[PDB]
RNA sequence: AAGCUUGAGUCUCGUAGAGGGGGGUAGAAUUCCAGGUGUAGCGGUGAAAUGCGUAGAGAUCUGGAGGAAUACCGGUGGCGAAGGCGGCCCCCUGGACGAAGACUGACGCUCAGGUGCGAAAGCGUGGGGAGCAAACAGGAUUAGAUACCCUGGUAGUCCACGCCGUAAACGAUGUCGACUUGGAGGUUGUGCCCUUGAGGCGUGGCUUCCGGAGCUAACGCGUUAAGUCGACCGCCUGGGGA
RNA sequence: ACUAUGGUUUUUAUU
RNA sequence: GUUUAUUAAAAACACAGCACUGUGCAAACACGAAAGUGGACGUAUACGGUGUGACGCCUGCCCGGUGCCGGAAGGUUAAU
């Protein structure tokens, strides 16, 4: 049956800049609206904005690169039947520096950069190139 | 549309062999075709229309 | 298949607003009632298993039901029992 | 309500024998303290093939609005019947006054 | 219904028994029973007549209304019960006037069923009528072959007639044996099939059990001398003639009707 | 510990079908029994013989029956999960589909073992048994012919009930569910259009053919994916021996 | 277009 | 379970069962020429004759002989 949310949301993205669309929308929550300030301003996603307040959306404008998609690939790896931790060394490097791992933490969603310059882990999110 | 009360509005629909006519030929399509095969079903039954033919 | 009058009979007793079915405790109801129609085309010989799949499929849901009302609240399962023929 | 129409088919020469069985072609419903719709005659027909060697037939129908629980006795009501040679009993389909 | 037996001594674990949980377990209607004393296969002034018939158990006989003495009378089936002299069960039937007599069962087994003869009469099975006033393919019951001479034919457990012809006068009976023959139209009939259906089912269990079914063992013809029976040969296990009656005439295949009275009526015969 | 609902479902009012089971009874054609008319052939084949033929066949006309199987309609037309379902009738009954409104609320998915389900053949057991015919005989073919060919013919094929779970199981591809560019056709609901058009414009379920992205030695899949993801469980490990 | 039909041809040398 | 009572108690005999077959009821058939009676006052799921002998797994060849059933034309052939 119906399964993941996340899923749901990473296909729109994954299949979405592949079929060169513009800007993809999925039902929101507070995850969602995390994870879209990290892949903002990490470059790879062009907007995000929210539409409602009762059954609330999540429209995301997606980012292209010499004709092709930003993202090369953006992976899940923790999930509902394996859940990643990550400690501050034990963090994994994203092809040489290429790309990034996205960690959710007590102390807010952010990159494995940002974790290392933190001395902080927690859970994996995805990882992204 | 069930009734064997009148051939007259039957034959239209059937050979002189007494022979049911195919839909694609009388636009009466698959959904009406099914009941009019019910209407001359049961008037062959009665003997009011032929089911055989030999001659 | 079940008489035309049957499905109101359960919103007239199992029910607490006028033709709503939403109710966990009327759709139990209605499916043993349902089960007792279809026992009516059984209680004699083992000849139509088709028939007999779809039976054990509404059985099958009356206890996928009842498994998650005993999750819910032990009260609202046993006095459903108290009003319908289970553990008899 | 139960709807059959139960149209039947007698030997030419015992036309004169259905006035007798005016009440026991119904016996089935007047058992039930019912009474039928028609009851009545659609005249006398030839046949478009022959039937038990008959070429010329008397043909008539009830409309029985009746249950399905009698609708056995009406298969009875045929079975061991000498004056008929075919009944037919065309389930639904309602129950109207004139034009048979 | 039929069920299987349990071994109280080796062996009976596979053995049937019919059992019939919709007949009456009680007493018979006594203004209808004879002594029917037995006589051992043994005529009047014999020496044996019919062999292996010896012994008991003792039995009364049921007199059974096979003729159905009187007309259009109003009956019930009162009791549905069975009956050891026969094996199709039998049927105590009770006309609208206190009359009560023994008669040849229905299939049914539901009982208060009211009965009675006639054309007027409902059309029912167990309702006797004249095979003049009924069609082609009727299975019949039991039978007349002359007209008031009483029930003859199908009387066995779930045995049945069939009429497969009618014209004039005479009717055309299809007989389960292989036999098709006329009979007068004037005869009465009783329609459907006969009680029990279920005896051939049955497998008995020990050989003891038939001794009180009227059997005796005897010896077989081809293990004792030629001066006793005429299957008899010296030294055995070769016999190397015909096996024989107890009258030294053909025991396979040979055809014994020699009738000449009701065969004009016939129109085809069992092989 | 407690709210919320989008997941899933049902209800009101409706949509469709060879889905299954119980009980009836009807449209013809092999074939055989019986009579009229009638005469020396019929059947097979590269040829034939066994076989049927004056014991009057075959052919024709007619009277009649058991039992198996059900033309047309019938189709890019349907149902079932799969085996499977297409004489017709009466009774009984499974699963699926839609609009809008509403209620309940995670009630949803999967699954070693286990359970239910079996085309045909075979088997338990009785009944049936026209026809088709594994065994096989007789004939013929041939090097031979225990096979292919011709004439028969036992089991079996039909029924009730019990066993046996097998497959080039086929839409070959586990079960459930998300996601993605475009076109045209078939079918059928629903909502809308005087429908005053089997037709349109929205919009669901089923279905059919390209085809964008992706995959694949290669054919091919492609919104009913073999693609990309989320959960669960089986099966595999060079040929032969096996 | 289709006769009515037939089974079987020792092994080995371009490095 | 039965048996040569009194030299044989058995592997023979008997049996549910299994097979082959007769029989349409004024049944087949018995004893008697018949008179009757038994079968049976039963009725093809009933009765008669015979063989074979739990069950399981299976079961090739033969119509020259001897008896039966059907086919019915013709031949040998009686009284007439």
């Amino acid at each position: 049956s119906m399964q993941d949310p996340i899923a749901d949301m990473l296909t729109r993205i994954r299949n979405g800049q592949a079929a060169n669309k513009a800007a993809v929308t999925m039902p929101s929550s507070k995850l969602k609206v995390a994870i879209a300030n990290v892949l903002k301003e990490e470059g790879f996603i062009e907007d995000f904005k929210v539409e409602g307040d009762t059954k609330p959306e999540l429209e995301l404008t997606l980012k292209y690169f010499q004709g092709k998609a930003v993202v090369e690939s953006i992976q899940r790896v923790s999930r509902p039947g394996l859940r990643i931790y990550k400690r501050k060394d034990e963090l994994p490097k994203v092809m040489a520096g290429l790309g990034i791992a996205v960690v959710s933490t007590s102390k807010g969603v952010m990159t494995d950069r940002a974790a290392r310059q933190a001395g902080l882990g927690g859970e994996i999110i995805c990882y992204v190139a | 549309e069930i009734d064997y009360k009148d051939i007259a509005t039957l034959k239209n629909y059937i050979t002189e062999s007494g022979k049911i006519v195919p839909s694609r030929i009388t636009g009466t399509r698959a959904k009406y075709q099914r009941q009019l095969a019910r209407a001359i079903k049961r008037a062959r039954y009665l003997s009011l229309l032929p089911y055989t033919d030999r001659h | 298949s079940l008489s035309t009058e049957a499905t109101a009979k359960i919103v007239s007793e199992f029910g607490r607003d006028a033709n709503d079915t939403g109710s966990t405790e009327v759709q139990v109801a209605l499916l043993t009632a349902q089960i007792n129609h279809l026992q009516g085309h059984f209680a004699e010989h083992k000849k139509d298993h088709h028939s007999r799949r779809g039976l054990l499929r509404m059985v099958s849901q009356r206890r996928k039901l009842l498994d998650y009302l005993k999750r819910k609240d032990v009260a609202r399962y046993t006095q459903l029992i108290e009003r319908l023929g289970l553990r008899r | 309500m139960r709807h059959y129409e139960i149209v039947f088919m007698v030997h030419p020469d015992q036309s004169e024998q259905v006035p007798g069985m005016i009440e026991r072609y119904t016996a089935a419903i007047t058992g039930a303290e019912g009474k039928i719709h028609r009851l009545e005659d659609w005249g006398r027909r030839q046949l478009a093939y022959p039937i038990n060697k008959l070429h010329k037939a008397h043909y008539v129908l009830m409309n029985v609005e009746a249950p399905q629980e009698v609708i056995d006795e009406l298969e009875t009501t045929f079975r061991f019947n000498d004056a008929v040679i075919r009944s037919m009993v065309m389930r639904t389909k309602h129950a109207v006054t004139e034009a048979s | 219904a039929v069920v299987k037996c349990k071994p109280t001594s080796p062996g009976r674990r596979h053995v049937v028994k019919v059992v019939n949980p919709e007949l009456h377990k009680g007493k018979p209607f006594a203004p209808l029973l004879e002594k029917n004393s037995k006589s051992g296969g043994r005529n009047n002034n014999g020496r044996i007549t019919t062999r292996h018939i010896g012994g008991g158990h003792k039995q009364a006989y049921r007199i059974v209304d096979f003729k159905r003495n009187k007309d259009g009378i109003p009956a019930v089936v009162e009791r549905l019960e069975y009956d050891p002299n026969r094996s199709a069960n039998i049927a105590l039937v009770l006309y609208k006037d206190g009359e009560r007599r023994y008669i040849l069962a229905p299939k049914g087994l539901k009982a208060g069923d009211q009965i009675q003869s006639g054309v007027d009469a409902a059309i029912k099975p167990g309702n006797t009528l004249p095979m003049r006033n009924i069609p082609v393919g009727s299975t019949v019951h039991n039978v007349e072959m002359k007209p008031g001479k009483g029930g003859q034919l199908a009387r066995s457990a779930g045995t049945y007639v069939q009429i497969v012809a009618r014209d004039g006068a005479y009717v055309t009976l299809r007989l389960r044996s292989g036999e098709m023959r006329k009979v007068e139209a004037d005869c009465r009939a009783t329609l459907g099939e006969v009680g029990n259906a279920e005896h051939m089912l049955r497998v008995l269990g020990k050989a003891g059990a038939a001794r009180w079914r009227g059997v005796r063992p005897t010896v077989r013809g081809t293990a004792m001398n030629p001066v006793d029976h005429p299957h008899g040969g010296g030294e055995g296990r070769n016999f190397g003639k015909h096996p024989v009656t107890p009258w030294g005439v053909q025991t396979k295949g040979k055809k014994t009707r020699s009738n000449k009275r009701t065969d004009k009526f016939i129109v085809r015969r069992r092989s």
